[PDB]
């Protein structure tokens, strides 16, 4: 009966687990996407602040 | 389980690997993003002077 019970929490268990292996999958997707975005993101802010301040000084 | 096992194995070093290669795709973008618009801050510059 412990093996039945085993099996069957096994079973399960691993119906989990591979829904969570492929989640973390979609997770770690979705991690490096906004990672992605960020670092395109504060790449162009920073390049925003460096031609606003060569316009400045070319103004000056 | 043993299938699951390896499925979860593999499939971590994949997006592990996929991940790095990725982000360090993304951020050879945003040098490049970066240098592009430094290279057209200069040409305001020049349309400046």
């Amino acid at each position: 009966e412990a093996m039945l019970a085993k099996t069957a929490a096994d079973n399960r268990k691993s119906a989990e687990q591979v829904a969570a292996a492929q989640a973390d999958y979609e997770k770690e997707m979705a991690e490096a996407r906004a990672q992605a975005s960020a670092l395109r993101d504060e790449a162009r802010a920073a390049g925003r602040s460096v031609v606003d301040e060569k316009r400045a000084q070319a103004s000056g | 389980l043993a299938d699951a096992d390896a499925m979860h194995a593999k499939a971590l070093a994949d997006a592990k690997a996929e991940s790095e290669k990725v982000t360090e795709e993304a951020k050879q973008d945003s040098e490049r993003i970066a240098a592009q618009l430094s290279e057209q801050a200069g040409s305001e510059a020049e349309r400046i002077k």
